[PDB]
RNA sequence: AUUAGGGUUCGAUUCCGGAGAGGGAGCCUGAGAAAUAGCUACCACUUCUACGGAGGGCAGCAGGCGCGCAAAUUGCCCAAUGUCAAAACAAAACGAUGAGGCAGCGAAAAGAAAUAGAGUUAUUUCAAUGGGGGAUAUUUAAACCCAUCCCGAGACAAUUGGAGGACAAGUCUGGUGCCAGCACCCGCGGUAAUUCCAGCUCCAAAAGCGUAUAUUAA
């Protein structure tokens, strides 16, 4: 069964991610999460 | 009731811990001088082979599939082995006659996973590493 | 507008010279104060009749910027300054020998001689 | 020491016997070393009499020390 | 070869790397304080647990005792000059009660957040990188320098500043 | 190194001691050697030659070849630390030193720290500059680096593993359909996959993060 090799892999579509603004590092990331969390967990939509 | 408490007894339980201490497997194995001699690697960490042939090993129930593994020779003992070719579709940057550095899988001479018997691993192939290229972060030389 | 000042001072009569720690301060410029104008100003201080007879070396400008220290010698004669002194020092103050040739030319040219005896060796 | 043999001529055998503690089990250990000395015939001791012993200069292969007082029984 | 410089280690990693309460609890600190990465606390607890040991160890194994008197007075003044340790308080069992908050006061970048120098620990951290904070006409760019109590009312801004 | 205590484990490697200079013997000189950048012989390798003959010993420093999963420049200098000695430095007039120093290569390991900040009605206003480029200069045996001073922003744009449980974080959306594959363990996939392949969002550590093999603790 050497045949299927990468079967699913080489036929499932092919999306590009998009583009998006950078996020701030060091230590002015760190403050974005401070903000969000404390100072007012991933939920989806249904 | 099972021990010796006298003051001057020192002989008799430095002899007891010395001679039980065979019984432990992990122990035993460390100070025995034959260990690493049936290890194909030999007691290092990785080795370098040429791959010979693909073959496909069934899982063992209750799953059903067929892993891909490759039968190397290494070089430095000029041993037989069997390794593993872990990502998806990965065994098209395999081909025979080719140099391939092998590594374990995780638990020390035991097998893992579904696997039988397989305890090995590929990590490399033609001196480019094999997930480099599964991500076509490299090419293939040649 | 820099101002010296002068720590450990001792009297060398042994090497004929005066050692001590000079230290400099000055407000603002454009990098680094040259070794001349200390080397200047220190002949005016200490009242030298030639300022080419101290030595000044291994300066080292604080973090922070305004302050500078190092090591300086005051000779008592011109002569002794060009005798006491090591040849690379006084190269920087101008009067000093020409530099040798490169040492590995020198013992290619010890070790061709070794094999030979008499004349035609040096 | 203690006197241990004597059937050489001129020559005895002691012996020291002491305890020995081992430090993990905080109990001792039985242990002995065995001498070869050279009895001067100013002396006539029997097995098993204690004897005091000093050091000199090499007398022989293994003779290291010389007899010097020997305690009755 | 035949170098004798000396190194060591400063921080150590927490066991239980996903403990929930300590994860969200290290997080308000880190925002609180300006801190940049996890290491700036993890500093402090191994500081922390140094002093901890010593007093522990000095406090009644070996009662009164000429290396009891030694260093006992001499923690004591350590913890009072950066002032980790209320003035009232001197007996080495008081030195346990010590929480990394205490610690984590008396840095440099949340001095000038107290001394109305900078409006946010942000804006304090900035301020120090850039030269604008000299502590006794000594240019400071370090933020994890430990003011000492006495330099308190010695700190100002630079003159080699435009501020 | 780790550990509450008791212990377990490592130590070829900077200081001290021992032993060796391809293998094995023998010896001269000398205060001191069974010396090897001294001698003599044999064995195994090896070099030049006009064929008569004569040579070699990098487990010194750089460099090569092989071996392996695995380890730098055929660089500069005696300026500092020392050794030797017929010897202090200068004056026609500079002792040697691959010991040693100091630059290159070098995410072993270890410290400090960038990737902004304050406001305005969501969208425009300020100030500050460090990377970088230069300097009468400083450093240095000469260099270098570093420090010090001055043309320069709001692409100079952070990654590595994960999101059923252990264990922090999706009942999100396509594709595949016990196939491909994931999975350290338990376990997912047989046409409605909380686990495969992708998109979005989120989580942990962060200039670091995974994997393999030994070891300590548990
Ligand atoms: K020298
Ligand atoms: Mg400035
Ligand atoms: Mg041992
Ligand atoms: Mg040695
Ligand atoms: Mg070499
Ligand atoms: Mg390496
Ligand atoms: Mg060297
Ligand atoms: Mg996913
Ligand atoms: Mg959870
Ligand atoms: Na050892
Ligand atoms: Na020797
Ligand atoms: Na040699
Ligand atoms: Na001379
Ligand atoms: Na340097
Ligand atoms: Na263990």
């Amino acid at each position: 069964s050497l045949a299927r090799a990468g079967k699913v892999k080489n036929q499932t579509p092919k999306v590009a991610k998009q583009e998006k603004p950078k996020q701030p590092r060091g230590r002015a990331l760190k403050r974005l999460k401070y903000t969000r969390r404390f100072l007012s967990m991933n939920k989806q939509p249904p | 009731m099972t021990k010796t408490n006298g003051q001057n007894a020192a002989r008799k339980l430095v002899r007891l811990r010395c001679r039980n201490r065979w019984a432990d497997k992990g122990w035993k194995r460390a100070h025995t001088f034959s260990a690493r001699k049936a290890n194909p690697f030999g007691g290092s960490s990785h080795a370098k082979g040429i791959v010979l042939e693909k073959i496909g090993v069934g899982a063992k129930q209750p799953n059903s599939a067929i892993r891909k593994c490759v039968r190397v020779q290494l070089i430095k003992n000029d041993k037989k082995i069997i390794a593993f070719v872990p990502n998806d579709g990965c065994l098209h940057f395999i081909e025979e006659n080719d140099e391939v550095l092998v590594s374990g899988f995780g638990r020390s001479g035991h097998a893992v996973g579904d696997i039988p018997g397989v305890r090995f691993k590929i990590v490399k192939v033609s001196n480019v590493g094999l997930y480099a290229l599964y991500r076509q972060k490299k090419e293939k030389p040649r | 507008e820099v101002c010296i000042r002068t720590s450990q001072f001792k009297v060398n009569k042994l090497l004929n010279r005066k050692q001590f720690i000079v230290e400099v301060n000055h407000p603002h410029w454009c990098g680094t104060v040259p070794t001349q104008l200390i080397r200047k100003k220190l002949a005016t201080l200490y009242k030298v009749p030639d300022a080419s007879q101290v030595s000044l070396f291994g300066f080292k400008t604080k973090f922070g910027g305004g302050k500078t220290t190092g090591f300086g010698l005051i000779y008592d004669d011109l002569a002794s300054l060009k005798r006491f002194e090591p040849n690379y020092r006084k190269t920087r103050m101008g009067f000093g020998k020409a530099r040798l040739p490169a040492r590995k030319s020198v013992k290619e040219r010890r070790n061709r001689n070794k094999k030979l005896r008499g004349k035609a060796k040096g | 020491g203690v006197v241990h043999s004597t059937k050489m001529h001129r020559t005895i055998i002691i012996r020291r016997n002491y305890l020995h503690f081992i430090k993990k089990y905080q109990r001792y250990q039985k242990r002995h070393k065995s001498l070869a000395v050279h009895c001067s015939p100013a002396f006539d001791p029997k097995q098993g009499d204690e004897v005091v012993i000093g050091q000199c200069r090499p007398l022989s292969k293994t003779i290291r020390y010389n007899v010097l007082e020997v305690v009755s029984k | 070869m035949r170098n004798y410089n000396n190194f060591n280690r400063v921080w150590k990693a927490p066991r239980r790397p996903f403990e929930k309460e300590r994860l969200d609890r290290e997080m308000k600190l880190c925002g609180q304080y300006g801190l940049r990465c996890k290491r700036e606390i993890w500093r402090v607890n191994m500081t922390l647990s140094k002093m901890r040991r010593t007093a522990r160890l000095l406090l009644t194994l070996p009662e009164n005792h000429p290396r009891r008197l030694l260093e006992g007075s001499a923690i004591m003044r350590r913890c009072h000059e950066y002032g980790f340790l209320d003035e009232e308080k001197d007996k080495l069992d008081y030195v346990l009660s010590l929480t990394v908050p205490d610690i984590l006061e008396r840095r440099l970048q949340t001095i000038v957040f107290k001394a109305g120098l900078a409006k946010s620990v942000h804006h304090a951290r900035v301020l120090i990188q850039q030269r604008h904070i000299a502590v006794a006409k000594q240019i400071v760019t370090i933020p994890s320098f430990i003011v000492r109590v006495s330099s308190e009312r010695h700190i100002a801004f630079a003159d080699a500043s435009p501020f």
